């Protein structure tokens, strides 16, 4: 009448955007109710943070463009929609951003701040192809989980996109046998994930299983 | 056989219902009639009860001679000099195609809203 | 002066005159 | 005429028609059971086909 | 683009005419989202002739069903071009192939 | 199966009746029927009615919408109009599928 | 050759592989068809379509509705519709829908 | 953005003794399946409790021998022995015996009384005896596990009887539609749960949620 629980063992770090994580020992049939369960919660329920505002100096509406620039400002709405960005202390912040001369405009050209953090300097946002040519924008990043479109939640020249702030792109699960004293009906469970690099794998794991916990407690009724 | 089989068949194209109803009786053209139409319409596979032709036949077949007058109105007649103790009448029935069956009713209004209105006016 | 249903953004305007007299701001 | 209108079709017919088929040496063939519950229960679990 | 075609599309997409093709060979001089230049090479010009070439797009309009049309460049700067070359692409485009 | 017998019918053995006369067939009627295997019966028509300006219950016979028989105040010759009119119409647009 | 082309790949030459239900994590009983296709989005959409009506405004020499979403207009109630409700026995349904 | 709905509306209904049906509203969306199946699996595969597992009987050396004087089979004997219901009270082995002679119904309150050991249904009907001559003496064993076990799977005369020890009968749930001033996507749960008298639902629902729960300890915090 009484079971083993179950722990961490083992984290892998494949990569900045993969990692694996192991929890041993389970008895039969737990480890496939646990996955599930885990899957199902870490797909829809993670917070992270989003762009959801810009404002372009000479811009007033996304259906235009801008002499000295190769690309629309649809595109350039469509590119930043993509920029990861850690953020502690605050639900809410503004960047900004200048360029000159001929060349790419990366995220490695925004103005440093105290404690937001880019963790693909590498993005590209536009392209510069004329030497007397030059940007600057305002950038609002704020915090939640979900998927809201713009249209959903509603100055000429502020321009709005559409948050998804769910950091997790893919999950997959395992079980397999495990390894106990003099025991051979025991199982592992092997966990992996793939995000964008913005979220710790052992964090996720303990939200996942307190929104779980919290759930549960409606089930002790009277 | 088709569609056209069953647009004659219910308009008396002349080829005979006329002459089997004048010589066995309406009870034989109603077994003709209904066994005919049922020919066309059983090869494809389509279930119909028979009292809906029987019906349309029925609405087919309402005129008489002994001009041209209604039955009913022959049939009320007779029933009233009869039941006096004198001479009634005899008739001879008709039959029609439905096309010319709707345009000799004793309703105008319905007559003008099927179709020639100037000549029912 | 929008039709009931019907939202959007304005992206153009334009502006058609004869060779009469007077004139807007606008225009 | 007489017969009814409203009849499954399609996926319908195709679900029944799986659930009532047999096949030859699947899982669980051999077994003698207390009613349908106990059926039920053997086919959640992955105990029978 | 399709995955999975025969091998017409490039046919329609060029003789449509929703595209801009390059009229004489040369360089990419200048381009922007609206605007290409080219400078020509100088076997294929006339004498007494500066030798280039401009290419304005088409940005926004609506077609008769009420739809959107739209041109956008693809090509680079510096780049060598022959002559039939697409040098930028319509609705319904990729790369100078049908896209649907 | 939903008419009234309109004559005399009986059973297939000599002075023995089976069904009485003017009565509606339901299902338990035609089984009993089948098994003494009837030949023939008679039954009454809406073509031979006396009834002017309109026609009578009895020689109608069951609603085959319903199972009992037919009530006072259906217009029925609609009902024989669509009937007739609805399979030509859906035998039409069926053709391009074969 | 598609079978060549998927062993290249490494992937089955049946074009099947195993699925799992997403809401309870159970397997399906028989390998399934996946793949790649190419899909189209035409020009009827339903934002086009939907209308509804209560009261509005009407005709000059037939005081009846005016027809059509343009102008706001009602649904046409015709002849086999008329059948249709005298085949049911609605009598006040029918009047109703001739005069108020 | 931590905070998460919890239901506020919970229906019992009582059908019968041993048969309840549970509503729980309102729930975030896709969180009815993902309860509902974690449920209705530790319900179905993991909760203990005691059965009967093997029968010894004096005159019967083979599973298709026949005795006379029983109207009934030694197969249909052994369909009623498994669904006998007991509960034992410290201990995780009793042997049980049963010796009866007469004609009439042979049923559960003629087994021989041993404390530590109780019946939750007197009347449940074991056989029949047709003759006076006849008489029955028989063997039974129980003992405590978890879940289900086939005889399949572990095969003096002894017969194999298949052990239930699970006390819940059946389970089963379903999903539908719920809303919170026009924010229209939300789950209800409906629970239907039937039990063979030894717990009511009710309790059964309680120690799963429990039996659950207590897994994740090392995580949540």
């Amino acid at each position: 009448t009484e079971f083993l629980k179950p722990r961490l063992v083992d984290i892998e770090q494949v990569s900045s955007t993969h990692a694996k994580v192991t929890l041993e020992p389970l008895e039969r049939g737990f480890g496939h109710t646990l996955g599930n369960a885990l899957r199902r919660i870490l797909l829809s329920s993670m917070p992270g943070c989003a762009v959801t505002e810009v404002e372009i100096d000479g811009v007033l509406h996304e259906y235009s463009t801008k002499e000295g620039v190769q690309e629309d400002i649809l595109e350039i709405l469509l590119n930043l929609k993509g920029l990861a960005v850690r953020v502690q202390g605050k639900d809410e912040v503004i960047l900004t951003l200048n360029k000159s001369g001929i060349g790419p405009v990366t995220a490695a050209d925004i103005t440093h701040d105290g404690d937001v953090e880019i963790v693909k300097p590498q993005h590209v946002i536009c392209h510069l192809t004329d030497e007397n040519a030059s940007i600057s924008m305002r950038i609002k990043v704020q915090r939640g989980r979900g998927y809201v479109p713009a249209s959903t939640r509603i100055p000429i020249g502020r321009l709005l996109v559409d948050a998804c702030y769910s950091p997790v792109e893919r999950i997959a699960y395992n079980v397999e046998a495990a390894r106990v004293e003099q025991r051979t009906d025991l199982d592992k469970l092997v966990i992996e994930m793939e995000t964008n690099g913005t979220i710790d794998p052992e964090e996720a794991i303990r939200r996942a299983a307190t929104i779980l916990a919290e759930q549960l407690e409606a089930f002790v009724d009277l | 056989g088709g569609l056209p089989r069953v647009a004659d068949l219910f308009e008396a194209r002349r080829p005979a219902p006329h002459d089997i109803l004048r010589l066995r009786g309406v009870h034989a053209v109603t077994r003709y009639i209904v066994n005919e139409v049922q020919d066309v319409y059983r090869l494809q596979g389509v279930k119909i009860n028979d009292k809906h032709i029987e019906v349309i036949v029925r609405q087919m077949l309402r005129k008489a001679t002994i001009e041209q007058v209604e039955y009913s109105r022959v049939k009320i007649a007779n029933r009233e000099l009869e039941a006096n103790g004198k001479v009634g009448a005899t008739y001879s029935r008709d039959l029609l195609g439905i096309t010319k069956a709707s345009l000799a009713t004793e309703s105008f209004i319905s007559a003008a809203s099927f179709q020639e209105t100037t000549r029912v006016l | 002066r929008v039709p009931n249903g019907v939202s959007g953004t304005v992206i153009d305007v334009q502006v058609f005159t004869r060779d009469g007299v007077e004139k807007d701001k606008r225009a | 005429n007489g017969e009814p209108i409203i009849v499954p079709s399609q996926d319908v017919v195709l679900g029944l028609y799986y659930m009532t088929r047999d096949c030859v040496n699947a899982k669980g063939e051999g077994m003698v059971l207390t009613g349908p519950k106990e059926a039920e229960r053997l086919y959640r679990s992955g105990l029978a086909s | 683009k399709p995955l999975v075609g025969t091998g017409m599309e490039r046919a329609v997409a060029v003789d449509s005419g929703v595209t801009a093709v390059a009229k004489r060979g040369g360089v990419v001089q200048y381009v922007d989202a609206s605007r290409i230049v080219i400078k020509v090479n100088e076997d294929e010009m006339y004498p007494g002739e500066a030798g280039i070439d401009i290419y304005n797009l088409t940005k926004y309009t609506r077609s008769n069903q009420n739809t959107c049309i739209n041109q956008m460049p693809c090509v680079s700067l510096g780049e060598p071009v022959e002559r039939g070359d697409v040098l930028a692409d319509g609705p319904s485009t990729d790369l100078g192939e049908l896209a649907l | 199966l939903g008419r009234v017998t309109a004559e005399d019918v009986l059973k297939p053995g000599t002075a023995d009746i089976l069904v009485p006369r003017n009565t509606l067939l339901h299902e338990q009627w035609c089984d009993l029927l089948e098994e003494n295997s009837v030949d023939a019966v008679k039954v009454r028509s809406v073509v031979s009615c006396d009834t002017d300006f309109g026609v009578c219950a009895h020689c109608y016979g069951r609603d085959l919408a319903r199972g009992h028989i037919i009530n006072k105040g259906e217009a029925i010759g609609v009902i024989a109009a669509q009937s007739i009119g609805e399979p030509g119409t859906q035998l039409t647009m069926r053709t391009f599928h074969i | 050759e598609i079978k060549e082309l998927l062993k290249l790949g490494d992937l089955p030459t049946s074009g099947q592989i195993r699925l799992y239900d997403g809401r309870t994590g159970e397997q399906f009983e028989r390998p399934v068809t996946v793949g790649y296709m190419y899909m189209l989005k035409l020009n009827h959409l339903v934002d086009d379509k939907m209308h509804a009506r209560s009261t509005g405004s009407y005709s000059l020499v037939t005081q009846q509705p005016l027809g059509g979403k343009a102008q706001f207009g009602g649904q046409r109630f015709g002849e086999m519709e008329v059948w249709a409700l005298e085949a049911y026995g609605a009598a006040y349904t029918l009047q109703e829908m001739l005069t108020v």
